DNA sequence: ACGCCAGACAGGG
RNA sequence: GAGUCUGCGGCGCGCG
DNA sequence: CCCTGTCTGGCGTTCGCGCGCCG
């Protein structure tokens, strides 16, 4: 039941710290029954989400809690009601218990009200699970909130009202895998919760009670309270998250300054203005690519690279031990005993790292030395040494390297010796050294990014901005999404999200649209009517007017029915943008795309690269100890398994030797993968595979007990697996 | 790396944000099909929209000449 | 340097364990801290089961690959890596018998289908607790001639 | 795609042989020293850091590129298992 | 060439261009036709990018029916209301009056919907991406420009109030809970069914594993029919089977003998290419076949192994299967992948020889069929003047076979499913082989999954590959033994040695899983049922592993018994006329001074 | 019998069920020898019993646990053998190999199903004993292990290795794999075109066949070694090569839902409005007429007009 | 919890 | 003329 | 002593990859 806190952003924490598990003391819930627990019951309105459940095997069986739901005095999960006696609803609320609430008739938020008088004769309410159509004067109890039906996680969602269900989990659930941009910036289009849930959690620091400011350090900001009282706040500078991400506090107070109480002195590591930030808002334009944005593929333009828009500090804290052998303690020093002072610059303080150098893959971190052998030296080893140079150290290089994959910059390090303060080092560690790296990671092809609504994907291609959909104005567009990818999935949200956010990059504003109750289609049709006289009235006024381009799509777009024919392009045009879609000129040809296609401001979020991202490729390496299979860790990346789904596969084709290379020369042949290998050095072919330690070791595994397997020739006779080691003495 | 300690940076080096062209139909007395070609260029400072346009239509024919050796 | 063209499972001859076997292991001495060297002649002996070692010997009178092959005069130790220690058997000499359990406890007895006892609970009933058998000849009664094959318990024999 | 790899397909009577074929002929081509091929003079194999593939880069890709000519021949048993590997290096050079 | 295969008399989808695939692989030949590939790849992206389709807020539109059509049947559910309140209707059949009005006026929004934009908007960019084989789902459009209606509550008893509303507008508060019941079962459902996808992929492996091409044409010419039609949709009326169905029953088959159709004479042993099982098809129409005798798994006769005219053609490739193509996996994995989509439970009711739920008492009587009226039981017998097999037939039971009329062995006279043991005994083998074939096929034809019938008879007959015993000579009476071994013992027991000892055997039906957990060899045995088991036996009885097959084989890390291990092909030696002439130097220096 | 940390050593559980047996055989030798009361000597054959099963199997009959501090039944032979990760499975399945790698998958539009984009660092290390000995055909490096030590360090690549590299990967390919492998085309054999990154670019025709869209799924690469199993990877296993599918005669190389798109509205017919006549079909002044009738705004360039709407007459 | 197969024993002639 | 030894069983979560 | 029926006894339950933790 305790797990490590998913901080990979506070939301994330957050949710980690309220979700319902049903495994467990065993006692309670077991896995392999649960297609009725699994299900979304009648009774988990306001008191668990709907959406909130994982994809896959545990489905329906872990789920964090919703809204307003809060436990009472005994585990039953109860929820907010508002009191409605006679046709007069109350500002009065009772938090019911799941069972009590079956007993009355309760009503929607939605219902029409005047102030405590229902509206309308025939309004709906819920008797028992049921939707039933009610009478005012049966309306007993009233919700709350269209919010307290789901998790703070998905009240997150701009239009949830128009997005299928299945998709708006996988909405909520990557909000949790947010990663924290340096630049923070909330969505041009929020649900009402972003500045409550930085509140709530703790990444914000708010002010204390009223007061003025003294200092504003980059470390620290100490107000003055009017009460006569001053207090220093510290700001978590650059700390370590459980998923190393950054968890900085940037003061966004100057010096001098009146603050009002719970007013935001420094942003938690991702609030732009005390508003909940995650990825950042970039224009989009929605039509096909080549082939970059195939199935679910994304194609981002070089420009966000420039502003570092899509950029991520990360921190691998990796760490070593000097161990104590009984053949000799491993020593921490700048001796690495055999080839290069190359490799010894950035270790500069005798062993240790210095702080600000660039590591790349394979660079000493820390360098160590422990003996040789297990007990004694080696008979041909010792002539080699004493040709060159006898007096060779004979402690050998164990050195805490940059595992492949990627190092940053070292920021701080951390040194254990031997009069320990108030530490607890463990036995036979003589000393430990941690190394904390970090590494700005800018937004690249491996990638992978997605908008708060279910649109998935990785970055296919960086295009230069040179030639990639470009507006009437010289004003390029950041990325360009798949259409393809939104009819078979059912989340039209991110579509409206895109047209509002169209609005609200001429109108220069940013809006909040709640859950079930938000904007409406036409109320954003009127914004962008708003827009068009910001798009196309600078235009008019600068100087010119329509384009033979302008024109063109125009006549394919009234043989389309987009636009009335018969009116004016100007009125035309309009017409169009009202439509959410807008002319756009390829960029490549300067040529416009036949019809108009939509953009707009859509929030997208990066999300964590795990260390499955950084690829795995591995050529030779490390073995297991009783199977002799292929296996890494540290810096050897680790075979990748073959599966019988897959030996099929080869089974299928007449791929004999494919096969048999997979199951002998790659993984356990031991004599084969060595003689492998060198002929393969040599340029040379194979060897042919002798028995695989698996089988051997499943022979004896069988003879342990009993049974007796013995391998046969042509005639049934004797052959030998072990080559010689199993006849006696 | 001036200093052994200094800090690289990200470098962004055109000079203009964003181009812009419209292509208005002309009139000339005998036939009303013409183009009009109107480019506007946006530059950070460093150099003229102007001095920009200039530098850009010199790649252009110093491109176009590349057309000269076959082989 | 053959092709394994048939595998074959048969059941274990006591003679046949005791062939594949190295040495015996007759103590629970797994291995003494003090030295991480296995105890005495128990689980992990290097004697019954292998090389501590890459190919050199015990105390060393041998440390080559040259002489491969021959064992230690004073000290018997052939070796080829440490792998000969993990290909190795040892058996135990159990005092009064036991009966394998996949024999006896699956679905249907083996034992007890070959053997007419009651197929799963007589068998249950002798084998965990307590019911005596007469081998070749018993001259005398018990009421009735001497049993050539059934069980008798301890407070009438 | 490959090749001529109908072409190919259509000389075998299965399959998984011409597979067998382009595999055998690709080992021999190197073994017996990598001059032993049947189409080396004016069109042949080609890379191009340099026209150097007509020394070393890919065994087989040789190999198809000659059986899709008519001058190899690949039988269940046409020559004596043993005596062609020693006829083979009494001609072929290169070590 | 290009023209004779390609149609520009219509708007190209996925299936005009799937058609165009097939024709350039057949015609032109393969890596050709992988030119052609890449050829519309390149076009499709380019045109793609350039032709500007986006889905829009707006694009998505509501048909001006869709008010109409809610209102008439908003109305109707107030005639249906007013009718219960008075109490004509019983609390049922208002429910299930209700449902099918809604059922119908959904359905009736749908073809509205499309209707709009044929009519109005032939290039919108939703309906486009639908028409096309590109992207989107009659359904799905539905939910946006239409409505979504009916989402059943938790237990499966669907609500009785709609999802009046579209994705285009606001789903309500509660209409979004209600639907969110159904969305939760179906990811508990893909969750439980990848599970069982990837076991049926285990366990048809299990048995057909060892299932490999390994010949020459084999010749026990017992072939299999191929029907063109069926029996019982309407009670009796005959018809010709589903284009695609046939199709899937004959193309790239082999006839076992040949057919003289239309007026062209159909040879013994061609294999007919698609098109040719289109002339078929077109003669049933005409009326001159009704059935068609081709080669198949079903009945070869190599022991462990299928032959080339028995398999097929399907090789990835159109031309015939190669010998050494491991046809068991690859007929257990097309069996395997659709699983996932489907339902499945019934496939594997259908592997495995089982008593399914709703069971269909059989006729084990070939006569005539006969009812009777009294009150509490009802009763099917197949009669004649001198015996009835006596059919009891509880209330719940439908039966459709009347007072009259003929029923052949194995016949339905309940309604439902079948138990194949008892159709087994009753029709015979040859019955149960082909129920189980169809009636799998059954499950994802109804799915929208296209695959041939080689592959589940492949399977099948591995679930027969055994028999019992009534006539001894070797071994004591009953056992189950492998039936192919028994066609071994009696063959040489009555040709080469004398002494008629025939050997009475029973056909078997065994499910594709105790097949496996029972075989010859243990390996395979220990992989799936109880390790523990399965070596206990084989430990008792010194069973020497003869390595045949591919599983078995694996474990040792042997080379497999099929494919380049292939026995046909693991020889074959290439020469240079240079080293063929030198060879032959060596024979003349042959000759002794 | 392995050194763990600080001190602590762990032990395959199967010897303390061997401690078990051991034990009670030895303190039985002992209880027979000492002295025999009938109920003390069954009482520990019985133990004795049950110890053999454990080493056996552990379960069929209770289950033995290590003391206070996890039920957890040690696991008996029974168990090493058996179930879904147990032995005999491990080698059914052979789990893992040595030359292998997986990143995450993106697509590769201009990429042709003949090839796949792969990461060449992904490459170098795949490939790498390959390429040290190409390393030494060319002035690179002297010897192999110089070839290695040049290599363990990333900023120590000279640009020369890349071309041995590219040069080495020549005409060789490599496998794909996907999630789960459902058929024989869950694995499809590519000419690997090094490219920078971390991503893998795949081909787009492809993407049916192994059950891959872009929104993160990861594929996994191996290469075949043998000369032979490089033959057979390339012959019958290259994508190219397996256009149709075992399952149906259908292909699977069939347009997906972007290239139909394209290539459905590149070919389709448009209509739009008929108020005015439609029969050009007999009059010749109705080829006039409904031609000056399109000119105006009466009739459409397609209008239904059977034989020829003036849209076929105009041009 | 479940589902399924195979099993050994006990009740009614 | 380099090669040893470690990373197991399970648990939790997340992607596909 | 036979055949039939009922509880009874033993086994099994996608695949691959990440990360992190623990004796
Ligand atoms: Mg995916
Ligand atoms: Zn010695
Ligand atoms: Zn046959």
């Amino acid at each position: 039941l305790s797990q490590f806190k998913d901080e990979t952003n506070p939301l994330s924490s957050l949710r980690h710290k309220r979700r319902i598990s049903a495994l467990g003391p065993g006692g309670l819930t077991r896995e392999r029954a649960g297609f009725d627990v699994r299900d979304v019951h009648r009774t988990h309105y306001g008191r668990i989400c709907p959406v909130e459940t994982p994809e896959g095997a545990n489905i329906g069986l872990i789920t964090s809690l919703a809204a307003y739901a809060r436990v009472d005095e005994l585990g039953f999960i109860r929820t907010p009601y508002r009191r409605v006696v006679g046709g007069v609803v109350t500002d009065e609320v009772v938090y019911m218990t799941a069972t009590e609430e079956d007993r009355y008739t309760i009503a929607q938020a939605n219902t029409p009200l005047e102030g405590n008088r229902i509206a309308a004769e025939r309004v709906v309410a819920r008797r028992k699970g049921e939707p039933v159509i009610v009478s005012p004067e049966e309306v007993e109890f009233m919700d709350v909130s269209p919010k307290q039906v789901f998790s703070v996680n998905t009240n997150l969602i701009p239009f949830l009202e128009h997005d299928d269900a299945n998709r708006a989990l996988m909405g909520s659930n990557m909000q949790t895998q947010a990663v924290p941009l340096i630049r923070a910036q909330a969505p041009v289009v929020m649900t009402g919760l972003e500045e409550r849930v930085v509140r709530d959690s703790l990444a914000a620091l708010y002010a204390e009670e009223d007061g003025e400011v003294a200092k504003v350090d980059g470390n620290r900001i100490v107000v003055r309270y009017e009460d006569g009282r001053l207090v220093e706040y510290p700001l978590r500078r650059f700390y370590r998250s459980n998923q190393g991400t950054a968890l900085d506090q940037r003061p966004r107070v100057v010096v001098g300054q009146r603050v009002r109480k719970g007013d935001l002195l420094a942003d938690g590591p991702a609030s732009e203005n005390g508003f909940l930030a995650l990825g950042q808002n970039v224009l989009v334009a929605i039509m096909p690519f080549d082939g970059y944005n195939f199935e679910d593929a994304i194609v981002i333009s070089e420009e966000l690279l420039k502003r570092d828009f899509y950029t991520s500090i990360h921190i691998e804290r990796y760490e070593i031990e000097a161990r104590d052998t009984k053949l000799g303690p491993e020593r921490i020093t700048r001796d690495i005993p055999h080839l290069s002072e190359a490799a010894l610059r950035d270790l500069d303080e005798e062993g240790v790292v210095r702080i600000g150098a660039e590591v790349k893959p394979g660079d000493i971190l820390v360098g160590r030395t422990s003996f040789k052998g297990e007990s004694e030296p080696t008979p041909e080893e010792r002539l080699l040494r004493s040709i060159f140079g006898e007096k060779a150290r004979d402690v050998k290089d164990t050195s805490l390297r940059v595992p492949p994959g990627e190092g940053g910059i070292v920021v701080r390090t951390v040194r254990l010796r031997r009069g320990d303060p108030g530490v607890e080092l463990k036995p036979g560690v003589r000393e430990v050294v941690r190394v904390y790296v970090a590494q700005k990671r800018k937004l690249q092809v491996g990638d992978k990014l997605a908008n708060r609504h279910g649109n998935k994907g990785v970055v296919a291609k960086i295009l230069p901005v040179e030639d990639m959909p470009h507006l009437p104005d010289g004003t390029p567009v950041d990325v360009i999404l798949n259409p393809l990818g939104v009819p078979s999935r059912m989340n039209l949200g991110q579509i409206l999200e895109t047209h509002l956010g169209l609005a609200g990059y001429f109108l220069g504003q940013r809006y909040i649209s709640p859950i079930f109750d938000g904007a409406k289609e036409p109320e954003i049709k009127e914004l962008l009517a708003q827009a068009f006289e910001v798009y196309f009235g600078k235009r008019k006024g600068e100087g010119f007017g329509v384009d033979k381009r302008e024109v063109e799509v125009l006549r394919r777009a009234e043989k389309l029915g987009l636009v009335t024919p018969g009116k004016t392009p100007e009125e035309q045009l309009k017409e169009l943008f009202l439509q959410g879609k807008v002319v756009l000129y390829d960029g490549r040809t300067g040529e416009p795309i036949e019809g108009p296609i939509v953009v707009g401001q859509m929030f997208i979020m990066k999300l964590y690269h795990m260390v499955e991202d950084k690829m795995h490729a591995r050529s030779t390496g490390p073995y297991s100890l009783i199977t002799q299979q292929p296996l890494g860790g540290k810096a050897q990346f680790g075979g990748q398994r073959f599966g019988e789904m897959e030996v099929w596969a080869l089974e299928a084709y007449g791929a004999a030797h494919t096969l048999q290379e997979m199951l002998t020369l790659k993984s356990d042949d031991i004599e084969g993968r060595n003689a492998a290998y060198e002929a393969i050095i040599k340029g040379e072919d194979v060897p042919e595979p002798s028995v695989p330690e698996s089988f051997r070791v499943l022979v004896k595994e069988l003879q342990a007990l009993a049974l007796d397997v013995q391998t046969l020739d042509e005639k049934d006779n004797p052959v030998d697996i072990f080559e010689g080691l199993a006849s006696k003495r | 790396k001036d200093r052994i300690n200094a800090i690289p940076v990200d470098a962004v080096f055109s000079p203009v944000r964003r181009v812009a062209f419209q292509v208005e139909d002309t009139r000339l007395g005998q036939r009303t099909d013409l183009d009009k070609l109107t480019l506007r260029i946006w530059t950070d400072g460093s150099v003229t929209p102007l001095e920009a346009l200039n530098q850009a239509v010199e790649i252009l024919r110093e491109h176009l000449t590349y057309f000269s050796n076959p082989q | 340097k053959k092709e394994v063209r048939k595998v074959r499972i048969a059941l274990a001859s006591p003679e046949k364990i005791r062939s594949w076997s190295y040495g015996e292991v007759e103590k629970p001495e797994t291995i003494n801290y003090r030295t991480l060297k296995p105890e005495r002649d128990g689980l992990f002996d290097e004697r019954i089961f292998g090389p501590i070692k890459d190919y050199e010997c015990a105390c060393g009178k041998y440390k080559r690959q040259r002489f491969e092959g021959k064992v230690c005069e004073r000290c018997g130790v052939e070796v080829t890596k440490s792998i000969v220690r993990r290909y190795r058997m040892g058996h135990i000499e159990l005092a009064t018998p036991a009966a394998h359990i996949w024999f006896v406890k699956d679905v249907p007895s083996k034992i007890g289908t070959l053997l007419d006892l009651s197929a799963t609970e007589l068998e249950q009933v002798l084998y965990f607790s307590k019911y005596i058998v007469l081998d070749p000849k018993g001259a005398i009664l018990n009421g009735v001639p001497v049993e050539k094959r059934q069980l008798l318990t301890d407070e009438e024999y | 795609a490959e090749p001529g790899i109908d072409k190919l397909f259509g000389m075998v009577d299965s399959k998984y042989r011409l597979t067998v074929v382009v595999a055998k002929r690709a080992q021999q081509l190197l073994r017996h020293g990598f001059k032993n091929t049947v189409l080396e003079p004016e069109e042949r194999p080609k890379m191009q850091t340099l026209e150097g593939l007509f020394d070393d880069p890919n065994a087989v890709t040789w190999a198809m590129k000659e059986l899709l000519t008519g001058r190899l021949v690949f039988g269940e048993n046409l020559v004596p298992e043993d005596r062609l590997q020693k006829e083979m290096e009494r001609l072929y050079p290169v070590e | 060439v290009a023209w004779e295969l390609i149609q520009l008399d219509v708007p190209q989808e996925k299936n005009s261009l799937k058609d165009l695939v097939y024709q350039a692989f057949l015609r032109l030949g393969m890596e050709k036709t992988a030119r052609l590939l890449d050829a519309l790849k390149y076009y499709g992206f380019t045109f793609s990018t350039t032709s500007g389709i986006t889905i829009g807020i707006d694009d998505a539109v509501i048909p001006e029916e869709k008010k109409q059509y809610l209102e008439e049947a908003d109305r109707k559910l107030l005639q249906i209301e007013q009718a219960y309140e008075m109490g004509f209707l019983t609390d049922r059949e208002r429910y299930d009056q209700i449902l099918q009005l809604w059922t119908e006026t959904t359905e009736k929004v749908t073809q509205a919907v499309f209707k709009n934009f044929e009519e109005n908007y032939p290039f919108n960019p939703l309906y486009v991406m639908a028409q096309s084989g590109a992207r989107g789902n009659p359904q799905q459009i539905r939910q946006l420009c239409g409505l979504r209606g009916l989402m059943q509550k938790p237990s499966g008893e669907t609500f009785e109030v709609p999802v009046r509303s579209s994705f285009r507008e606001g789903l309500t508060v509660l209409e979004y809970f209600i639907s969110s019941h159904g969305a939760r079962k179906g990811g508990a459902d893909t969750a439980l069914r990848t599970a069982d996808s990837g076991y049926l992929t285990r366990k048809l492996v299990d048995v057909t594993h060892e299932i490999v091409v390994r010949e020459a044409d084999c010749g026990t010419t017992n072939y299999i029919s191929v029907p063109l039609f069926q029996p019982d949709e309407v009670t009796r009326s005959l018809r010709l089977r589903k284009r695609a169905d046939i199709e899937a029953g004959l193309y790239g088959r082999v006839l076992a003998r040949e057919v003289e159709v239309l007026g062209v004479r159909l040879e013994e042993g061609r294999y007919l290419s698609m098109d040719d099982v289109h002339l078929l098809i077109k003669a049933a129409e005409a009326g001159e076949i009704q059935e068609v005798p081709v080669r198949s798994p079903l009945t070869c006769q190599t022991r462990y192994g299928v032959c080339q005219k028995c398999y097929g053609y399907d090789l990835s490739m159109a031309r015939p299967v190669s010998i050494g193509e491991a046809v068991g996996i690859v007929a257990a994995q097309s069996i395997g992948e659709p699983g996932t989509q489907l339902g499945l439970p019934r496939v594997i009711e259908l592997f495995e020889a089982r008593r399914p739920k709703a069971k269909a008492v059989i006729s084990e009587i070939d006569g005539v069929v006969r009812i009777e009226e009294t009150e509490e039981k009802l009763s099917v017998f197949v009669e004649s003047e001198g015996f009835s097999k006596e059919y009891k037939l509880p209330k719940e039971a439908r039966l459709l076979v009347k007072d009259g009329d003929y029923v052949e062995a194995g016949q339905p006279l309940t309604r439902g499913a079948i138990d194949p043991h008892q159709l087994l005994e009753a029709k015979g083998p040859e019955a149960v082989e082909r129920y189980l074939v169809e009636e799998i096929q059954k499950v994802y034809r109804a799915q929208g999954v296209k695959l041939h019938d080689k592959h589940i008879e492949i399977v099948v007959r591995q679930m027969m590959k055994y028999v019992e015993v009534t006539d001894p000579g070797d071994s004591r009476l009953l056992e189950g033994q492998v039936l192919e071994k028994w066609d071994v013992e009696a063959l040489n027991e009555r040709l080469i040695a004398e002494g008629k000892t025939p050997v009475a055997w029973k056909p078997l039906l065994m499910g594709v899983t105790k097949s496996a957990l029972s075989t010859k060899s243990w390996l395979s045995a220990a992989s799936f049922q109880n390790t523990t088991h399965v070596l206990t036996e084989a430990a008792i009885a010194g069973k020497k592993d003869e390595l045949i097959g591919l599983k078995e084989n694996v474990i040792l890390g042997r080379l497999i018994p099929a494919g380049t291990g292939s026995d046909f092909v693991r020889f074959t030696q290439v020469v240079d006329q240079k080293t063929l002439k030198a060879i032959e130097e060596a024979r003349k220096e042959a000759v002794e001074a | 019998m392995v050194q763990v940390d600080g001190g602590r050593f762990a032990t395959s559980d199967l010897n303390d069920l061997y401690r078990r047996l051991i034990n009670r055989n030895n303190r039985l030798k002992k209880l027979l020898a000492q002295g025999a009361p009938e109920i003390i000597i069954r009482n520990e054959k019985r133990m004795l019993q049950e110890a053999v099963d454990a080493l056996l199997d552990n379960g069929r009959r209770g289950a033995p646990v290590t003391n206070p501090g996890s039920d957890r039944p040690l696991r008996s032979l029974t168990d090493i053998l058996s179930g879904k990760q147990g032995r005999f499975r491990q080698n059914l399945l052979g789990k893992r190999v040595d030359y292998s790698g997986r990143s995450v998958i993106v697509v590769g539009p201009q990429l042709k199903l003949h090839q796949c984009g792969l990461p060449k660092r992904m490459a170098l290390e795949l490939f790498k004993p390959f390429l040290l000995k190409k390393m030494e055909e060319k002035g690179i490096a002297p010897n192999v292990k110089a070839a290695r030590r040049m290599l363990e360090r990333q900023r120590d690549i000279k640009d020369e290795v890349w071309d041995a590299l590219e040069e080495v990967i020549h005409g060789k390919v490599v496998l794909l794999n996907r999630a789960p492998t459902l058929h024989r085309l869950g694995i499809q054999a590519f000419q690997p075109v090094l490219v920078e990154g971390q991503s893998i670019q795949l081909h787009p025709l492809v993407c049916e066949a192994f059950n891959a869209d872009f929104d993160g799924d990861q594929m996994a690469v191996h290469v075949p070694l043998s000369s032979f199993a490089q033959a057979e990877a390339r012959i019958q296993m290259l994508s190219a090569h397996n256009l149709l599918s075992p399952a149906s005669g259908e292909p699977l190389a069939k347009p997906s839902r972007d290239i139909i798109l394209g290539l459905y509205y590149i070919t389709q017919v448009r209509k739009e409005k008929k108020g005015a006549g439609l029969e050009f079909a007999t009059p010749e002044e109705a080829l006039a007429a409904h031609e000056r009738g399109e000119v105006a705004l009466n009739a459409p360039i397609k209008v239904a007009g059977r034989e020829t709407s003036v849209g076929r007459l105009k041009y």
